[PDB]
């Protein structure tokens, strides 16, 4: 029962996003899509939806003009296309199954949820760099080493580490603005510093908007 | 009173 | 357009303790016939997506634990956390389906109370690939402190510095509801070679005096 939205974007003011949402696990057309966002700062905001069966939609009427949601019944998958993008459309658009409120079922799931920044900047891909352990990153028995992802734009990145087995003592830090106008965020984990020449340690780093997906390893 | 095209699903 | 307002704004008691959120509609979410509230509340852990805790007004989804109810009927809506746990931390939305267009409150943001834990400090000299492009970032690393206010200074060669650095924190930690900062240091290449010794000055309410953390770029 899950839904799977397309990877965040950066398009320039006037020109189109089309976000995707493929839906599995539950009968596609016996309920409806919605179409949320989340705008910094703001509270969420609903957009419209579409009935996944015979494509009908609602739309809010701040978008009336400018959204379109449509469906493909064969892959699962839903859509929805903003127009005439503008600056107060920096934000997450979700796809969601709303409160799915019938007398056989009751659930409700969301999307990860998709950026949209609206810029006229150039995509950049983050170069990452190792914070490697050290004589000056331990402290009581447990080391400190990271990732420094430096240069990127637009927002995401996500950080795992081992491919998502390594969740503890974890730290990935909200991105900071760089006066370029490029960003920069750090990814941190503790971990025993006895194992450091036994156990391996790899950021995961994925920049959808630059096609980056980086493995580094960090060793001391 | 409420509206059933709301939300569809309910 | 139903209002969703919510109240507080912000929360913050102990672990352990009761929590209760407000939620007022601007007009009845009740329909008489079938007596039932059309009004939903959401959590939100930063990161991941909302989640639904209680629909109907008070029916709780099943997957979410006894300690969160809801009540209220009408206009007036309160979501009680019994006991809140570390991993309460959230913000927590009010939901409307009983008019177009769906409508949420603006958010609650429950944080955690909890005893003064001094920040480690911890530094990382620039990487060897990082000055192959010309660019030198130190960072700074204070993990897993409370309160959240924190004081962190550069000095190079023992000078205080200004207009080069940045700061980041994190969100409350879902375990032990303790905070985490990293400050970035960026120089020039040239000007990290000219300069011999790097320190990170942390002064937090855990600790007697400033801590300072430093290497020698050798």
């Amino acid at each position: 029962v899950q839904l799977v939205q397309s990877g965040a974007e950066v398009k320039k003011p006037g020109a189109s996003v089309k976000v995707s949402c493929k839906a599995s696990g539950y009968t596609f057309t016996s309920y409806a899509i919605h179409w949320v966002r989340q705008a910094p700062g703001q509270r969420l905001e609903w957009m419209g939806w579409i009935k996944a069966g015979n494509g009908n939609t609602r739309y809010s009427q701040k978008f009336q003009d400018r959204v379109t949601i449509t469906r493909d019944t064969s892959t699962t998958t839903a859509y929805m296309e903003l127009s005439s993008l503008r600056s107060e459309d920096t934000a997450v658009y979700y796809c969601a199954l709303l409160t799915v409120l019938t007398p056989d079922d009751a659930f409700d799931i969301w999307g990860q949820g998709t950026m949209v920044t609206v810029s006229s900047a150039s995509t950049k891909g983050p170069s990452v760099f190792p914070l490697a352990p050290s004589s000056k990153s331990t402290s009581g028995g447990t080391a400190a080493l990271g990732c420094l992802v430096k240069d990127y734009f637009p927002e995401p990145v996500t950080v795992s580490w081992n491919s998502g087995a390594l969740t503890s003592g974890v730290h990935t830090f909200p991105a900071v603005l760089q006066s370029s106008g490029l960003y920069s965020l750090s990814s941190v984990v503790t971990v025993p510093s006895s194992s450091l020449g036994t156990q391996t340690y790899i950021c995961n780093v994925n920049h959808k908007p630059s096609n980056t997906k980086v493995d580094k390893k960090v060793e001391p | 009173n409420p509206d059933p095209n709301a939300n569809p699903n309910v | 357009d139903i209002v969703m307002t919510q109240s507080p704004d912000s929360l913050a008691v102990s672990l352990g303790e009761r929590a209760t959120i407000n939620c007022k509609s601007s007009q009845s979410v009740l329909y008489s016939s079938n007596n039932k509230n059309y009004l939903a509340w959401y959590q939100q852990k930063p990161g991941q997506p909302p989640n639904l805790l209680i629909y109907w007004a008070s029916t709780r989804q099943s997957g979410v634990p006894d300690r969160f109810s809801g009540s209220g009927s009408g206009t007036d809506f309160t979501l009680t956390i019994s006991s809140l746990q570390a991993e309460d931390v959230a913000v927590y939305y009010c939901h409307q389906y009983y008019s177009s267009p769906l409508t949420f409150g603006g958010g609650t943001k429950v944080e955690i109370k909890r005893t003064v834990a001094a920040p480690s400090v911890f530094i990382f000299p620039p990487s060897d690939e990082q000055l192959k492009s010309g660019t030198a970032s130190v960072v700074c690393l204070l993990n897993n402190f409370y309160p959240r206010e924190a004081k962190v200074q550069w000095k190079v060669d023992n000078a205080l510095q200004s207009g080069n650095s940045q700061e980041s924190v994190t969100e409350q930690d879902s375990k032990d509801s303790t905070y985490s900062l990293s400050s970035t240091l960026t120089l020039s290449k040239a000007d990290y070679e000219k300069h011999k010794v790097y320190a990170c000055e942390v002064t937090h309410q855990g600790l007697s005096s400033p801590v300072t953390k430093s290497f020698n770029r050798g």
